[PDB]
RNA sequence: GCGCCGCUAGAGGUGAAAUUCUUGGACCGGCGCAAGACGGACCAGAGCGAAAGCAUUUGCCAAGAAUGUUUUCAUUAAUCAAGAACGAAAGUCGGAGGUUCGAAGACGAUCAGAUACCGUCGUAGUUCCGACCAUAAACGAUGCCGACUGGCGAUGCGGCGGC
């Protein structure tokens, strides 16, 4: 054996899941405790061909899927979530990749610790990308 | 409201009003009787004053000069004349 | 008396040169002739040598600040980072 | 040195490598701002006038100011006469025929 | 930089009204030096070297040093007539309380 | 991916959608615990009571 | 015609605001223009709680909110049917909808 | 080509013996090739951790920093870095009509550990209070002010490090102010909210290895 | 954005889409630094100001409404041609500045035709200091001052009396 730390059968060692849950994409990033170790950075936005169907929810479910395959393929066992948005400046509402690719995650036996929204928040900055009269459909 | 009469009035209602606007105007103000604990000269402060008002044998402050109404240092022997 | 209106300084060019030119330069010449308070002695004998130089005239100190002018804008900004360096970090 | 500043401080006349007695950025108003210093493999960065940044070693010692005479091209130089006084201290090469002509 | 320099310049503009005040180098250097100068104030703009020797004297003859934070001329209207002035020593102020200031 | 494809029974019609009447939606139970239930949305008429199958048990709720 | 008695705007004693952007189309409007609506939903969305909950690493978890303020710009405020074409005499009333939480 | 999972190994990490519960988690770190050695690659690391997960009663909206000074073997010590809270209780104890109030301060200890102390705080509506707008007049809120971060330089300058850290576990700063400034406008939600450190004095072994004793 | 580690083939972006960034390894996660604006949530039919306009702390000043006043002066007042001061944003001019956004323009689209709505890039400009121009739906589309004539709950700054 070279993977998984020495644990014992009824605890759980943890990691930390980044879920960057935009518009357009999606990331089910997964790491160690500190963060730092980047464990598995399987996107939603790979494993759909069609280009409409990468932010979609569909995608995102199996976005999951890879990662708790591979979460219990290196030894990582309990994920804390830490979801996002786009962030800052932008729209700050999650993406349709925020509940498919954490409900999934949950049905994929894997343990959940805590969940919070870590997107960007400003302080009054950043003058935003439409023009006065915004963007027009 | 036709009939109400504006010479003869309650005079509480009359109290109820500006010091201006009454039937004749007049000030909340009045002077007022204080003797400062530990002294014997009764001094005859106004009642909305405005300075640090000592006294003749007690040569520290007996109000305090504020807002609307001076307020007093302790509470003291204290009587509303005239 | 008042003389002229728009031109100060640089009357002395005369219809020559452009006006773009005049009302350029007319804001440094004003500058550059001008007498500065000295910040050392209290006095208004700042007076420009040759560039970059500036000499107050008693109390007898050099001081080598501006080209056209005696605190240029570059200084002053930098100064007031190189005074935060010595608390920022303290070093 | 350029070693022991902080990051982000504003030098003039520095040295490219250590000992030179001063090369970089030594015309009127110019500074080279040190940046990212490398603790170990002792080299750092800085940005020299041009803004174009160049490694150099971390032990190059430095003058921190910037060079007084700044803000001097402000001025035009505005007749031919004192364009020849400036070009007559420093070489000859000033009046400069076109090749066309 | 907005409200705490009413406490050392209105202090002083009062003793401009009463109370006896000497400006300049060597007024103030015969009034330390026999014993009646009572409070120095020496300004941001005076030379080190008559900085550090008032400081000197007023050692020896155990009186006080206020350093006014501001320019020699910043001290004129401190002070409230036209000149420059480096130092004043105020000898006996009539009912003021810079002996009893910061310092 | 790999789950037992499983037969389910439903609480009541909540009506029709999909823009033309062409769907239903039954929120059907999953067999085992009475607790255990999702919104869902089948096409072709019900009668309530039924048992319909499910190809996987983790795809959306109905709701924009 | 005047429309309302207010000029449509929430201010009198005035004459500048704060420029804020819309959300969706970024628009700049005066921040007492636009149709605010703040968001307090549960971020789990709470049909999906009894599947994670089990996967929870307690018992007693307090399950966590969202707290997004979507003011939309009065543009794609009545688009996105958050608000409404109302009519003459039931304009004048500053009450909030009611809640029917059930 | 190669799996890289397995040129790695898992330490685990301790937290320093103020606290309840030790055994944080395990980070991994590949081993030493050539330069790379396996202490400095992970040496200064930051762990964001609740302390609902680090204590045995301790409220969870309310996380640390920390940062890997040593490593033993095995073992990857820590030391203080930071606090602060989770943001979806930040923004929930804000609420429409009560003012918030705020004060940040640059305190050090008597040791070398410049801190920066955030505190909020949010007015009180009493129990028979009918009116809506519970706010403030102005210069309530400047002598307030000057009461929050009057109180928080004594509780850290006058002793040591260790007794900063161990002080708000249980938030005793800030129910500290929430004691003083009640005389002056009700406050009900005091929280000392973010602890920025700025400064590393020299790095010593020794303070480090006095908190990984018993 | 620049470093610095970790990891994978895309990321970005739209109704779809491409220009564009990329295995001299971006995007994401983490530790940092730097530079620039702007001061979210608290923020409302609340305040301040003649008006434009004003929101992170502590700060050297100087101003003002309102209230308190058995103070003083004793018609000193009201609107005011000629004339003065201040005046958003854009603009010009000079010097710093250049983060974001972005007139022009360059493409990529959709189009019958797009010099436009949408996307990447991008100059002047948005930033400061100084010297200008006096124009706005500068709107309360309501000149200033003064009196008189319904109510009702409520609000802000004072003052008064109180369970
Ligand atoms: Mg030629
Ligand atoms: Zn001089
Ligand atoms: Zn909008």
């Amino acid at each position: 054996i070279s993977l998984g730390p020495q644990v014992a059968e009824g605890e759980n060692v943890f990691g930390v899941c980044h879920i960057f849950a935009s518009f357009n994409d999606t990331f089910v990033h997964v790491t160690d405790l500190s963060g730092k170790e980047t464990i598995c950075r399987v996107t939603g936005g790979m494993k759909v061909k069609a280009d409409r169907d990468e932010s979609s929810p569909y995608a995102a479910m199996l976005a999951a899927q890879d990662v708790a395959q591979r979460c219990k393929e290196l030894g990582i066992t309990a994920l804390h979530i830490k979801l996002r948005a786009t962030g800052g400046n932008r729209t700050k509402t999650p993406g349709p990749g925020a509940q498919s690719a954490l409900r999934a995650l949950a049905r994929s036996g894997m343990k959940i610790g805590r969940i919070e929204d870590v997107t960007p928040i400003p302080s009054d900055s950043t003058r935003r990308k439409g023009g006065r009269r915004g963007r027009r459909l | 409201p036709l009939a109400k009469d504006l010479l003869h009035p309650s005079p509480e209602e009359e109290k109820r009003k500006h010091k201006k606007k009454r039937l004749v105007q007049s000030p909340n103000s009045y002077f007022m009787d204080v003797k400062c604990p530990g002294c014997y000269k009764i001094t005859t402060v106004f009642s909305h004053a405005q300075t640090v008002v000592l006294c003749v044998g007690c040569s520290t402050v007996l109000c305090q000069p504020t807002g609307g109404k001076a307020r007093l240092t302790e509470g003291c022997s204290f009587r509303r004349k005239q | 008396a008042k003389r002229t209106k728009k031109v100060g300084i640089v009357g002395k060019y005369g219809t020559r040169y452009g006006a773009s030119l005049r009302k350029m330069v007319k804001k440094i010449e004003i500058s550059q002739h001008a007498k500065y308070t000295c910040s050392f002695c209290g006095k208004t004998k700042m007076k420009r040598r040759a560039v970059g130089i500036w000499h107050c005239g008693s109390c007898m100190k050099t001081v080598a600040g501006g080209a056209w002018t005696y605190n240029t804008t570059s200084a002053v900004t930098v100064k007031s980072a190189i005074r935060r360096l010595k608390e920022l970090k303290d070093q | 040195p350029v070693g022991t500043m902080p990051e982000g401080t504003i030098v003039c006349c520095l040295e490219e490598k250590p000992g030179d007695r001063g090369k970089l950025a030594r015309a009127s108003g110019n500074y080279a701002t040190v940046i990212s210093h490398n603790p170990e493999t002792k080299k750092t960065r800085v940005k020299l006038p041009s803004g174009s940044k160049k490694v150099i070693s971390s032990a190059n010692r430095a003058v921190v100011g910037v060079v007084a005479g700044g803000g001097r091209i402000d001025k035009p130089i505005l007749k031919a006469g004192r364009a020849y006084h400036k070009y007559k201290a420093k070489r000859n090469c000033w009046p400069r025929v076109r090749g066309v002509a | 930089t907005k409200k705490s320099l009413e406490s050392i310049n209105s202090r002083l503009q009062l003793v401009m009204k009463s109370g006896k005040y000497v400006l300049g180098y060597k007024q103030t250097l015969k009034m330390i030096r026999q014993g009646k100068a009572k409070l120095v104030i020496l300004a941001n703009n005076c030379p080190a070297l008559r900085k550090s020797e008032i400081e000197y004297y007023a050692m020896l003859a155990k009186t006080g040093v206020h350093h006014y934070s501001g320019n020699n001329i910043e001290l004129g209207t401190a002070c409230g007539k036209y000149y420059r002035v480096c130092t004043l020593a105020i000898i006996d102020p009539g009912d003021s309380d810079i002996i009893r200031s910061m310092p | 991916r790999v789950q037992p494809i499983k037969l389910a029974r439903v609480t009541k019609v909540l009506g029709r959608t999909g823009s033309q009447g062409q769907c239903t939606q039954v929120r059907v139970e999953f067999m085992d615990d009475t607790s255990r239930s999702i919104i869902r949305n089948v096409k072709g008429p019900v009668r309530e009571g039924d048992v319909l199958t499910l190809l996987e048990s983790e795809r959306e709720a109905r709701r924009l | 015609t005047k429309k309302r008695r207010n000029n449509g705007r929430a201010k009198k004693g005035r004459g500048h605001v704060q420029p804020i952007r819309c959300t969706n189309c970024a628009r700049c409007v005066p921040k007492d223009k636009a149709i605010k609506k703040f968001v307090i939903r549960n971020i789990v969305e709470a049909a999906a709680v009894r599947d994670i909950s089990e996967a929870s690493v307690f018992d007693a978890y307090v399950l966590p909110k969202l707290y997004v303020k979507l003011h939309y710009c009065v543009s794609c405020a009545i688009h996105s049917k958050v608000v409404r074409n109302r009519s003459r005499e039931a304009r004048k009333d500053r009450t909030p909808p009611p809640r029917f939480r059930p | 080509v190669v799996d890289p999972f397995s040129k790695k190994d898992w330490y685990d990490v301790k937290a320093p013996a103020m606290f309840n519960i030790r055994n944080i988690g395990k980070t991994l770190v590949t081993r030493t090739q050539g330069t790379k050695i396996a202490s400095d690659g992970l040496k200064g690391r930051v762990f964001e951790v609740s302390l609902a997960d680090l204590q045995n009663d301790e409220v969870a909206f309310r996380k640390f920093k920390l940062i890997t000074e040593d490593v033993q073997g095995k073992n990857c010590l820590t030391n203080f870095h930071g606090m602060d809270l989770t943001r979806d209780k930040m923004c929930s104890m804000v609420k429409k009509w009560q003012t918030m109030i705020e004060a940040h301060v640059d305190v050090k200890t008597t040791d070398g550990y410049l801190l920066r102390l955030f505190c909020v705080g949010f007015t009180k509506k009493r129990n028979n209070q009918i009116r809506k707008t519970s706010y403030a007049q102005h210069q309530q809120v400047r002598q307030i002010r000057k009461k929050m971060m009057e109180i928080m330089t004594r509780e850290v300058q006058t002793n040591d490090l260790k007794e900063v850290v161990n002080k708000l576990i249980p938030d005793s700063i800030g129910k500290d102010i929430e004691k003083a400034c009640q005389s002056i406008y009700p406050l009900h939600d005091v929280f000392v909210r973010k602890v920025k450190m700025l400064k590393k004095p020299k790095f010593e072994l020794g303070k480090l290895m006095e908190l990984h004793g018993e």
